[PDB]
RNA sequence: GAACCUGAUUAAUAGGGACAGUCG
RNA sequence: GUUUUCAUUAAUCAGGAACGUAAACUAUU
């Protein structure tokens, strides 16, 4: 692919590789993927979030199957928040970042509100049929979409 | 194709009014149609998508019901 | 979580403002049930207790 | 209602273009100020209402916040950036003697009622508090995450360290000093424009909003409405709470002054005036006897509350007259003839 | 007649029409 | 027209209403002691600065 | 150049469709003679 | 002077909250000729007295 | 149709002022329609707005500004040719902005003054 | 004469067409 | 209405083309 490893890298490509045998009874994406990429940069003070980007095509091959991937991806590793992301190399880029982020809930709106001056504000709102198990993963989103555009984002859910 | 359905329409038209003769509302809607048809042909021509020597008056009617 | 730790330090800081207003329910509660007021108060003359 | 005539007077010229900002001083009695929509600040002097004793032209934009030190200095807001003068001095300075900038564009002041402590918000979703004389940058509070902007900020003046908030999230929000956190947030329906508390009453406080209307909170139970004054026609832009906290005005964004009892949930009084444009900033004097408002045709009128009441010494029979027919109204005012001519009043 | 109408042009809703004699006359009156 | 026309707002019942008013105010009917105490008003406003209240009176 | 207030309570009374005028009018370099009269009448304030 | 207008009353609380004169009815609402619904029910009333 | 989507915002703000609303929903969203806001929020005669997106932008008005305008031909206009167009087209000099079209961007007259760029008279308001 | 922009876009709160139950 | 497609095809009318005894009181709101 693009890498030779980290010291996380092949930790993680080893949990992709164990994801094979010695538990279920699930396996698609598993097979046909190798050593991808990882990053392991702070979300707020104490705590890191573990993201890992993903072929273009098997970005749709994961949505296949995110549901206790993650889960079992947060528990068996490290105890942090897990994300996949596809990778890329403008305005559709980011905006692809965004809707790759939040991967059960959809976006709806983009609300850009400005100040009594010349800043603005971006604001992101999310689906109101999801709303539980995603608030305390909101300030990791809104962080990791920083650390990768430079574009200063909050999520948020409609009220 | 929305130039396949129009001429379809035409055709349609032409023969129920070649069998009545005697009415104009078909007649108008028929004028109506055949504008549709050449507007959305010229489109189609300066596109490029079609022969710019095809042509549909009445004769490519014919030749494309039978 | 980092929300639900501000949440229950921000109820408990409701709590300890909802004690210092309990502190003054009890007059309010005079002020309200009183039959004459007089305004402006005693308490805060510019000559109290000269 | 035929000696019912409410106005009295206006202050000076007026300003140039509408006054969007105004100002009392808590601790004396006849110093009011007003920052207009050119960015120029006046500091009157109610006794003498013929001219203004100190004006300055203080920034660009509008004045949107503006208020009085405990001292005898006055702070202005602006999306400039606060600043701080010294309107009583020996020579006079227009140049302002402290400035700040940084804390994003704010919005609104509020001054403490004892100490130095003054909290401005600011349009990043946070306010910030400064201590005068040993502080710089303040301390901002905000809650978590937060981004729309805080329109309006009020100390309670009876409960010290206890400060309200409204933002634009349809919200009111709670702060504690003592320990500097946020301490509650609850969305209303529409939009909040002004917060203000009871003077007499700790807990109490009311929110002057987009739905035509006044909400008397509790602070401690936001459940639900202590009450709800509902009479307007445009929207409300500002309410005050009477210093002997039992009654209210309200100037809405429509052409009128209402003035309202604590419990009564409908109009005491409506004041208008064909020369006033628009109103945006009302408040008392500290007497409680008189109201002022700064309109969009930039004046700042003195009308009276208790319209037909005049003021000065009175002899005894004649308060006892006038005693004699507020008890009679309050037990046969319900009567239909009464009531009619009781409630008629033009608008 | 409204005194905030501008003398340029006539205006209609919100889109002011200055036809080209108009930017020619006030280009002329600058010279 | 000199009826009225429902219950005022505390009022719950009709007895409760014509029998609470019952006596006249005035000064023909009453005493000057009476008058006085049944004429002053339930807020007194002297004039001065109205501060809000500094610390709790109960 | 001066303006009484007669002119200036003529000029407010005028709806807000003449705010720019009111503007123009309370520029702050003029003298305002204020007047001591009742009527507001522009015309006999000006003549008396 | 300040007596309850008792209809009044009742009729502002309702828009608030909201076989021996059973011949003789008849014989008074038999007069008008109007049939008149609730006359139709009292018919049938009768009929099962 | 008027395709100056500028000159529909434009007079949606117009009808606001006049109607003494608070907000509008400006429908056919543009970047010169924001540049044009942005000016004037700079100058404090609009108060915030947002672009939402289904987009539309949301505008609080504080309820200052007198009159919106386009000038439809967008007239190329020097600084000598400037200060004419500015006296002829606001009430007053001290009143009101004339918007420009510039090789620095879109900014009021002042600001054209301030950084020495000519341009085309796109738009006005007081 | 739309917006978007230091190998094929927004899918338009402008179009034309298709299908279904219909309506006169 | 749709879980429908090409993506400027469009707006306006010079020229032209199809249909054909009476009158008499009057961006929103
Ligand atoms: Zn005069």
């Amino acid at each position: 692919s693009r890498q030779n490893p980290s010291d996380l890298e092949r930790a993680i490509a080893g949990a992709l590789y164990d994801l094979e045998t010695n538990t279920a009874d699930l396996k698609a994406a598993l097979r046909p993927l190798q050593f991808v990429s990882a990053r392991e940069i702070e979300v707020g003070h104490g705590k890191k979030a573990i993201v890992i980007f993903v072929p273009v095509p098997a970005l749709q091959g994961f949505h296949r199957v995110q549901q206790r991937l993650t889960r079992e991806l947060e528990k068996k590793f490290s105890d942090r928040h897990v994300l996949i992301l596809a990778a890329r190399r403008l305005t559709a880029v980011h905006d692809a970042i965004l809707t790759d982020l939040v991967y059960p809930v959809e976006i709806v709106g983009k609300r850009l509100r400005t100040k009594e001056d010349g800043s603005k504000v971006l604001k992101v709102i999310l689906d109101e049929k999801e709303r539980g198990g995603v608030d305390y993963r909101l300030d990791t989103y809104s962080e990791v979409y920083r650390r990768l555009t430079g574009r200063n984002v909050t999520f948020e859910f409609p009220q | 194709e929305d130039l396949y359905f129009l001429i379809k329409k035409a055709v349609a038209v032409r023969k129920h009014l070649e069998r009545n003769r005697k009415d104009k509302d078909s007649k108008f809607r028929l004028i109506l149609i055949e504008s549709r048809i050449h507007r959305l042909a010229r489109y189609y021509k300066t596109v490029g998508v079609l022969p710019p020597t095809w042509k549909y008056e009445s004769s490519t009617a014919s030749t494309l019901v039978a | 979580a980092k929300r639900q730790q501000d949440r229950l330090m921000r109820e408990a800081a409701y709590k300890k403002t909802n004690e210092t207003l309990d502190r003054w329910i009890e007059t309010v509660k005079h002020n309200r049930r009183a039959e004459h007021l007089v305004f402006p108060l005693a308490q805060n003359a510019h000559d109290r207790g000269l | 209602r035929m000696f019912a005539k409410p106005f009295l007077g206006q202050l000076g010229n007026g300003h140039v273009q509408g006054v969007y900002s105004m100002c009392k001083d808590k601790n004396s009695l006849n110093c009011i100020a007003s920052g207009s929509g050119d960015g120029v600040v006046k500091v009157w002097d109610l006794t003498t209402r013929d001219e203004e004793t100190w004006r300055v032209a203080a920034h660009n934009n509008i004045v949107k916040g503006l208020t009085f030190t405990n001292d005898k200095k006055l702070l202005s807001c602006a999306t400039d950036g606060i600043k701080l003068w010294d309107p009583y001095a020996s020579p006079s300075n227009t140049t302002p003697i402290a400035t700040w900038q940084e804390g994003g564009p704010y919005t609104s002041l509020s001054f403490h009622r004892s100490a130095n402590t003054f909290a401005a918000s600011s349009g990043q979703g946070c306010i910030r508090i400064w201590d005068l004389e040993h502080s710089t940058a303040g301390q901002a509070i905000q809650w978590p995450s937060f981004v729309d902007t805080i329109t309006d900020v009020c100390f309670n003046q009876v409960e010290t360290s206890v400060i309200g908030s409204v933002a634009t999230d349809r919200s009111i929000i709670l702060f504690d000093l003592r320990t500097n956190m946020p301490v509650i947030k609850t969305v209303l329906h529409f939009a909040c424009n002004r917060i203000v508390f009871n003077p007499m009453e700790a807990m109490n406080l009311a929110v002057a909003s987009e739905d035509h209307n006044i909400y008397i909170f509790d602070a401690r139970n936001f459940d639900k409405a202590l009450n709800i004054q509902k009479g307007h026609v445009a929207a409300v832009m500002d309410v005050e709470f009477s210093p002997t906290g039992e009654e209210l005005v309200s100037g809405s964004y429509d052409r009128t002054i209402r003035l309202w009892r604590r419990d009564a949930g409908h109009s005491r009084d409506v004041y208008h005036t064909k020369r006033m444009q628009r109103v945006f900033r009302t408040m008392w004097t500290m007497d409680s006897k008189y109201i002022l408002t700064g309109s969009d045709d930039g004046n700042v009128r003195l009308w009276r509350a208790n319209a037909s009441e005049r003021s000065g010494v009175k002899a005894t029979r004649q308060r006892q007259a006038l005693e004699y027919n507020n008890a009679l109204l309050d037990r046969y005012g319900h009567l239909p003839e009464i009531r009619r001519i009781r409630r008629h009043r033009h608008l | 007649r409204p005194v905030d109408l501008p003398a340029v042009g006539r205006m209609r809703g919100a889109e002011l029409r200055i036809s080209a004699k108009e930017a020619a006359a006030i280009a002329r009156e600058v010279r | 027209k000199y009826l009225a026309t429902g219950l005022p707002h505390p009022f719950e019942s009709q007895q409760q209403y014509e029998r609470s008013l019952r006596l006249p105010v005035g000064p023909e009917w009453m005493t000057k002691e009476t008058f006085q105490d049944a004429t002053k008003p339930r807020v007194i406003i002297k004039q001065g600065i109205i501060a809000p209240m500094s610390k709790p009176m109960y | 150049i001066i303006i009484t207030s007669c002119v200036m309570a003529e000029l407010e009374k005028l709806g807000p469709r003449y705010r720019v005028a009111l503007m123009i009018a309370r520029d702050e370099r003029w003298q305002r003679l204020t007047c001591d009269h009742k009527g507001t009448y522009a015309d006999d304030c000006i003549v008396d | 002077i300040g007596n309850l207008d008792l209809r009044s009353e009742k009729q502002r609380q309702a828009e608030r909250d909201l076989n021996t004169a059973l011949k003789k009815y008849l014989r008074k609402q038999r007069k008008k000729n109007i049939i008149d619904e609730k006359r139709l029910k009292a018919e049938e009333l009768y009929r099962q007295m | 149709v008027r395709t100056s989507v500028l000159h529909d915002a434009l007079n949606s703000i117009n009808n606001a002022e006049k109607m003494g609303k608070r907000q509008v929903m400006i429908r056919p969203s543009s970047k010169v329609i924001v540049k044009f806001l942005q000016v004037m929020q700079r100058h404090g005669y609009i108060g915030e707005f947002e672009e939402v997106d289904n987009g539309k932008i949301v505008v609080q008005l504080n309820g200052r500004l007198n009159k919106c305008g386009v000038i439809s031909p967008r007239y190329n206009v020097r600084l000598a040719e400037l200060e004419k167009w500015v006296t002829k087209l606001l009430p007053a000099r001290q009143f009101g902005y004339v918007i420009l079209t510039t090789s620095a961007g879109i900014m009021d007259h002042e600001e054209a003054r301030r950084k020495h760029v000519a341009g085309k008279i796109i738009g006005f308001f007081y």
